[PDB]
C-alpha cells in the first residue's frame, strides 16, 4: 500500500517547520497545527473503509518519523504528530497505532528519557495515548 | 516470492510432482472433475485461421497419399521391372498418376473442405498440428458445429426469429433439433435454444415470485455483512437473474 | 532469541516462536493494564476535564515524576481544543476550504471530476468487504462465558489462498483472511473453512440426469493438513482421513527435490502458540488429497478492547477476494450447474449449461436422453466463494 | 540413458530402443549419402541425428526441447560444430521437402517439418535422386565462384644476371643504425 | 591505425626482424608481426619500402619511452 497521496509531503512540511523552530513545546506544534489546519484532512467525502485505513496507514507513518534515528526534538515532532492524527480522528473505534514488539521497549525508554529530560509535554502526551491505549501490540509497524 | 505459487511443491530439476495418491487415485476411478477442467480459452481469429489451414492440408493428404503412393510403387516397379511392355504399362500407369496428382492439386480449397459430416483424423490433427493443446474432441465440435462452412453463420431475420418463437411454442420448448429442422434455416438446436434463451420471456424475469424472493431473502439474510451482498451470485439457486 | 526481523523489507519477516513473542508481548505489558480487555479513560476537551482531574493527574504526577500542579498544567497545555480544529459537529462529507493540505488539494482534485450528472454515485470505493466485517464483528462481545477472549491473548491473521488461481497476475493474490486465537487449536481452522472442493461431486449421468450423487467429496472424503515450518499436521480422526504426508515424503526425500527432510504429525497435536512460524512467509495447507491452500501469516498482535471479543464467531473472516461466476454458454448469462462432453449439440466441448437450459436441450418431456453426448453436474466456484 | 523410467527424468522421453535405433539409422544413411559426412568430424552430425529422430518420434512437446537440454538430459558432451552440422542437416531437409507435393504445397518450414521425417525417409531414395539431378559439396566454396583457379601471368624470367644493385644499399644498416641496433639490447 | 603505424615506425627504425619487434611490443607475439606483415603488404608495400629506406636512429630509452607515452595516451583516448 505504502502512503497516501500527498501525506507524506504534509507531514514533513510539518515536521520540517517544527524544526527549524528550534523550540520543543507543544504550543509550537499545535499553533502550526491550528494555522495550516491539519484536522481537515479527516474531513473530505472519505467514506468508512476509507476512513479505517487511511488513518491505519497515517498512524504507521507518523510511528516511522517518531522512530530513531532522528534526534530529540524531530522525535518530540512526531509523537505531537501521532497525538494530533489519533485524537482528531473520527473512525469508530478509534483506529490504533501499529507498533513492533521491537519498538515498544525502545519508545519506552524514550518516554523515560523525555521524563529525566524533564520536558513533561511529550512524555504527557505518550501517556494520554496510552490512557487511550492509541497503539496496537502487533509484530510490525 | 512468486516461486511458491500452485504447486507448492515442484521438482528443482524437472518440475514434475508426486505421482497419483490415494484419494485421487479414488476420486478420479469415482469420476469427480477438477476445477482446472473449467478454465477454457476464447477462439481468436488465429485459432480458427489454423484451424483451417489444418483441415485443407489434412484432405489434402488424404487425397494426395493412394495418388502418390500408387506413383511410387509403380516407378520402384519400373525400375526393378526389365521387360519392356509390361515397362511401356506400368509409364502409362505413372503418367495417369501423374494426371490425377496434378488436377487434385489444380482442386479449389472448397472442394478440399467436403461436406459437414465428412471424416478426419482428429486425433493426429490435434496432437501434430496443435501439439496437442486442444483436444481431438473438442477440435472436432468446434469445427463440425461452428468452423466449417456448411453452417448457417448468418445473422437472424425477423421472419425467422418469429417463425423460431411460433415453433418453440409448439414443440414446447423441447426438442430444439425439431425446432431447428422445421425452421428450415439449416440452423443447429444450440443457435436456436440460445436465440429463444436470449430473447424467452420465461427465463429473463422483469416480475418476480414467492420462491424466487424467498431464497433471495433467506440467501441474502445468511450471508449479508453490513451493506454487502451477492448481487450475482445469488443467480445459482434461484432461476431466471444474471 | 524470539526477536522478530524483517527477512525482506515490508515483505516477510524471520521465523519466532508464536508462545515465545506472545510471552514477551505480555512481558512488557503484563500489570500495566494496557493489553486488558477493559475500557480506559479517554482525552476530553480542557472543559470537561474537571471530573477525570482527580483520577488523571494524581497518576500523571507518579508517572512523569512531576508535581500534580505540573500534571494539571501538561494536561491543560494538551487539551484537546489545541488539536481540535475541527468541530465535533463538523461532517467528513465535504472537503473544508479552508486549509492548506496538499493531501486534501489531491482529495478536491479527485472529487471534482466525480460530480457530474455521469459521475456523481455513492458506489463503492475500492472494495467492500473489509469495513463490513470490521463494523460487524468490531467492539462486540460473546454472548456465552465461555466463548470470552483472555486478556492479552494473541491474534493471528492468517490468510488462505483459494484452488482457482488466475495464472496470469502475480501481484495480487485470490485469498481469504481469518483471525484466529493463540490458544485455539488448528482443528478449529481446519473445521471453519468452506472451500467449495468440499461441495464437489462426480458422475456421469447423461442417461438419467435425475440420479445425481447423494455424497460430497466432504461426505466421502476428509484429508486434510496444514504445513509449517517443514511440518505436516495431518488430520486422522476420522477413517476416511488418511496421511497424505507419507507419499510426499516418499516421493521427495528419493531424490533431490530441491526440499530438506520433513516430518509428520497430526492435526490436533498443536494450538496456534506451539508454533515457530514466519510472518509474511508462504506456506501451505491441504485438502481432499489434492485442494492446496497457499497459507501466509500476514500479522500476528495481542488482543485490544477495541477488537472483536465474541469467539462465537471465531475463526473470525475480515477480508474476501472475488471469484466470478461460471455462466452457461446457452444464455450467457445464467449460472451454469451442468457441463457436457462429446455433446454433439454443443459447439464446444466441454460446454457448460444451466439447469433450465440442460433438461430442455438434452432431454424431452418424459426426460429420455436426446442426441450424443455425456453430463455431468456441475458446482459453480465462482458462486460458493 | 534416455530408455529408462529414472527418476532424473520424466516418462515422457521414453521410447522403443530399436525404433530410436532404425530412425537415426536411416538418417545417418541419408546425411551419408547427401554428402554430408565425408572429411569432417562423425560424432557432431550423429548427435543431431540422434536429437531430431527424438523429437520425430513426437513432435507434439520435443519440438520444445532444446539439443543443450538434450544433452543435459543424456548427460553427453556436445561437440561445438553439433549446432552447424545440424542446420546443415536442416538445409538438406528442406531441399528434399520441397520435392514432395503435399509438403511443397504446405509451404513448411524448419521447425514445424519435424512431423514429416518419417515421410520422407519412406520415399527417400527417388526424392534424393530426383533431388541431385538439381550434388552437396562444402557450402564455403558453393557461393557461385565466377573464377575458378585463374592462371597467374607467366614470370618465369631470371634477368640476366643482376637486375638492380640498389637493392643492397637498401637492405643494409647506416653506421648509426648499427650503433642503434647495438644499443637496442643492451 | 595507430598500432599500424607503430609497426610501420619500428620496422623503419630497426627492419623487419620480428623477434625484437614483438619483444618490444607488450602483447604481440612474432606469429601476429607476420600475419600483420602478409596482411598490410599489398597495401602497403610502399610504405615498407620507405620504411626501409627510413633509417630513423633506433636509441633505446627515446622508443621505449615515446611507446610507453603513446599507448597510454592511446588507452586513455579510446
Ligand atoms: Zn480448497
Ligand atoms: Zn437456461
Amino acid at each position: 500500500m505504502g502512503t497516501p497521496p500527498g501525506l507524506q509531503t504534509d507531514c514533513e512540511a510539518l515536521l520540517s517547520r517544527f524544526q527549524e523552530t528550534d523550540s520543543v513545546r507543544f504550543e509550537d506544534f499545535t499553533e502550526l497545527w491550528r494555522n495550516m489546519k491539519f484536522g481537515t484532512i479527516f474531513c473530505g467525502r472519505m467514506r468508512n473503509l476509507e476512513k479505517n485505513m487511511f488513518t491505519k496507514e497515517a498512524l504507521a507513518l507518523a510511528w516511522r518519523y517518531f522512530l530513531p534515528p532522528y534526534t530529540f526534538q524531530i522525535r518530540v515532532g512526531a509523537l505531537y504528530l501521532l497525538y494530533g492524527l489519533y485524537n482528531t480522528q473520527l473512525c469508530q473505534p478509534k483506529q490504533k497505532i501499529r507498533v513492533a514488539l521491537k519498538d515498544w521497549d525502545e519508545v519506552l525508554k524514550f518516554q523515560q528519557d523525555l521524563v529525566n529530560a524533564q520536558h513533561f509535554d511529550a512524555a504527557y502526551i505518550f501517556r494520554k495515548l496510552r490512557l487511550d491505549r492509541a497503539f496496537h501490540f502487533t509484530a510490525m509497524p | 516470492m512468486g516461486h511458491f505459487m500452485k504447486p507448492y511443491f515442484k521438482d528443482k530439476v524437472t518440475g514434475v510432482g508426486p505421482p497419483a495418491n490415494e484419494d485421487t487415485r479414488e476420486k478420479a476411478a469415482q469420476g469427480i472433475k477438477a476445477f482446472e477442467e473449467l478454465l477454457v480459452t476464447k477462439w481468436k481469429n488465429w485459432e480458427k485461421a489454423l484451424l483451417r489451414k489444418s483441415v485443407v492440408s489434412d484432405r489434402l493428404q488424404r487425397l494426395l497419399q493412394p495418388k502418390l503412393l500408387k506413383l511410387e510403387y509403380l516407378h520402384q516397379k519400373q525400375s526393378k521391372v526389365s521387360s519392356e511392355l509390361e515397362r511401356q504399362a506400368l509409364e502409362k500407369q505413372g503418367r495417369e498418376a501423374e494426371k490425377e496428382i496434378q488436377d487434385i492439386n489444380q482442386l479449389p480449397e472448397e472442394a478440399l473442405l467436403g461436406n459437414r459430416l465428412d471424416s478426419h483424423d482428429w486425433e493426429k490433427i490435434s496432437n501434430i498440428n496443435f501439439e496437442g493443446s486442444r483436444s481431438a474432441e473438442e477440435i472436432r465440435k468446434f469445427w463440425q458445429n461452428s468452423e466449417h462452412p456448411s453452417i448457417n453463420k448468418q445473422e437472424w431475420s425477423r421472419e425467422e426469429e418469429e417463425r423460431l418463437q411460433a415453433i418453440a411454442a409448439a414443440h414446447g420448448h423441447l426438442e430444439w433439433q425439431k425446432i431447428a429442422e422445421e425452421l428450415g434455416t439449416s440452423r443447429s438446436a444450440f443457435q436456436c435454444l440460445q436465440k429463444f434463451q436470449q430473447h424467452n420471456k420465461a427465463l429473463k424475469r422483469k416480475e418476480w415470485t414467492e420462491e424466487e424472493d424467498r431464497m433471495l431473502t433467506q440467501l441474502v439474510q445468511e450471508m449479508r455483512v453490513g451493506s454487502h451482498i451477492p448481487y450475482r451470485r445469488i443467480v445459482y439457486y434461484m432461476e431466471g437473474r444474471d | 532469541c524470539n526477536f522478530p526481523e524483517y527477512e525482506l523489507p515490508e515483505l516477510n519477516t524471520r521465523a519466532f516462536h508464536v508462545g515465545a513473542f506472545g510471552e514477551l508481548w505480555r512481558g512488557r505489558l503484563r500489570g500495566a493494564g494496557d493489553l486488558s480487555l477493559r475500557e480506559p479513560p479517554a482525552s476530553a476537551l480542557p472543559g470537561s476535564q474537571a471530573a477525570d482531574s482527580d483520577r488523571e493527574d494524581a497518576a500523571v504526577a507518579r508517572d512523569l515524576d512531576c508535581s500534580l500542579e505540573a500534571a494539571a498544567e501538561l494536561r491543560a497545555v494538551c487539551g484537546l481544543d489545541k488539536l481540535k480544529c475541527l468541530e465535533d459537529g463538523e461532517d467528513p462529507e465535504v472537503i473544508p476550504e479552508n486549509t492548506d493540505l496538499v493531501t486534501l488539494g489531491v482529495r478536491k482534485r479527485f472529487l471534482e471530476h466525480r460530480e457530474e450528472t455521469i459521475t456523481i454515485d455513492r458506489a463503492c470505493r475500492q472494495e467492500t468487504f473489509v469495513y463490513e466485517m470490521e463494523s460487524h464483528a468490531i467492539g462486540k462481545k460473546p454472548e456465552n462465558s465461555a466463548d470470552m477472549i483472555e486478556e492479552g491473548e494473541l491474534i493471528l491473521s492468517v490468510n488462505i489462498l483459494y484452488p482457482v488461481i488466475f495464472h496470469k497476475h502475480k501481484e495480487h493474490k485470490p485469498y481469504q483472511t481469518m483471525l484466529v486465537l493463540g490458544s485455539q487449536k488448528l482443528t478449529q481452522l481446519r473445521d471453519s473453512i468452506r472451500c467449495v472442493s468440499d461441495l464437489q461431486i462426480g458422475g456421469e449421468f447423461s442417461n438419467t440426469p435425475d440420479q445425481a450423487p447423494e455424497h460430497i467429496s466432504k461426505d466421502l472424503y476428509k484429508s486434510a493438513f496444514f504445513y509449517f515450518e517443514g511440518t505436516f499436521y495431518n488430520d486422522k480422526r476420522y477413517p476416511e482421513c488418511r496421511d497424505l504426508s507419507r507419499t510426499i515424503i516418499e516421493w521427495s526425500e528419493s531424490h533431490d527435490r530441491g526440499y530438506g527432510k520433513f516430518q509428520t504429525a497430526r492435526m490436533e497435536d498443536f494450538t496456534f502458540n506451539d508454533l515457530c512460524i514466519k510472518l509474511g512467509f508462504p506456506y501451505l495447507y491441504c485438502h481432499q488429497g489434492d485442494c492446496e491452500h497457499v497459507i501466509v501469516i500476514t500479522d500476528i498482535r495481542l488482543v485490544h478492547h477495541d477488537d472483536c471479543l465474541d469467539r462465537t464467531l471465531y475463526p473470525l473472516l475480515i477480508k474476501k477476494h472475488w471469484l466470478w461466476t461460471r455462466k452457461c454458454f446457452v444464455c450467457k448469462m445464467y449460472t451454469a450447474r451442468w457441463v457436457t462432453n462429446n455433446d454433439s449439440f454443443a459447439p464446444e466441448d466441454p460446454c457448460f449449461f444451466c439447469d433450465v437450459c440442460f433438461r430442455m436441450l438434452h432431454y424431452d418431456s418424459e426426460g429420455n436422453k436426446l442426441g450424443e453426448f455425456l453430463a455431468y453436474p456441475y458446482v459453480d466456484p465462482g458462486t460458493f466463494n | 540413458k534416455l530408455f529408462q523410467a529414472s527418476p532424473s527424468v520424466p516418462a515422457k522421453y521414453v521410447e522403443d530402443k530399436e525404433k530410436m535405433l532404425s530412425r537415426t539409422m536411416q538418417l545417418v544413411e541419408l546425411a551419408n549419402e547427401t554428402w554430408l559426412v565425408t572429411g569432417r568430424h562423425p560424432l557432431p552430425v550423429i548427435t543431431a541425428a540422434t536429437f531430431l529422430a527424438w523429437q520425430s518420434l513426437q513432435p507434439a512437446d520435443r519440438l520444445s526441447c532444446s539439443l543443450a537440454r538434450f544433452c543435459k538430459l543424456a548427460n553427453v558432451d556436445l561437440p561445438y560444430p553439433a549446432s552447424s552440422r545440424l542446420q546443415e542437416l536442416l538445409a538438406v531437409l528442406l531441399r528434399m521437402a520441397e520435392q514432395l507435393a503435399w509438403l511443397r504445397v504446405l509451404r513448411l518450414d524448419k521447425r514445424s517439418v519435424v512431423k514429416h521425417i518419417g515421410d520422407l525417409l519412406q520415399h527417400r531414395q527417388s526424392l534424393v535422386r530426383s533431388a541431385f539431378r538439381d550434388l552437396l559439396l562444402p557450402p564455403c566454396m558453393l557461393k557461385s565462384p565466377k573464377r575458378i583457379c585463374p592462371v597467374p601471368p607467366v614470370s618465369t624470367v631470371t634477368g640476366d644476371e643482376n637486375i638492380s644493385d640498389s637493392e643492397i644499399e637498401q637492405y643494409l644498416r647506416t653506421p648509426q643504425e648499427v650503433r642503434d641496433f647495438q644499443r637496442a639490447q643492451a | 591505425n595507430k598500432e599500424t603505424d607503430m609497426f610501420f615506425l619500428a620496422i623503419s627504425m630497426v627492419g623487419t626482424d620480428f623477434s625484437m619487434i614483438g619483444q618490444l611490443f607488450p602483447h604481440r607475439a612474432r606469429i601476429e608481426i607476420k600475419n600483420k606483415f602478409k596482411r598490410e603488404e599489398k597495401t602497403n608495400g610502399w610504405r615498407i619500402d620507405k620504411a626501409f629506406q627510413e633509417k630513423r636512429p633506433f636509441d633505446f630509452d627515446f622508443f621505449a619511452h615515446l611507446l610507453q607515452k603513446v599507448l597510454a595516451e592511446e588507452e586513455k583516448r579510446k
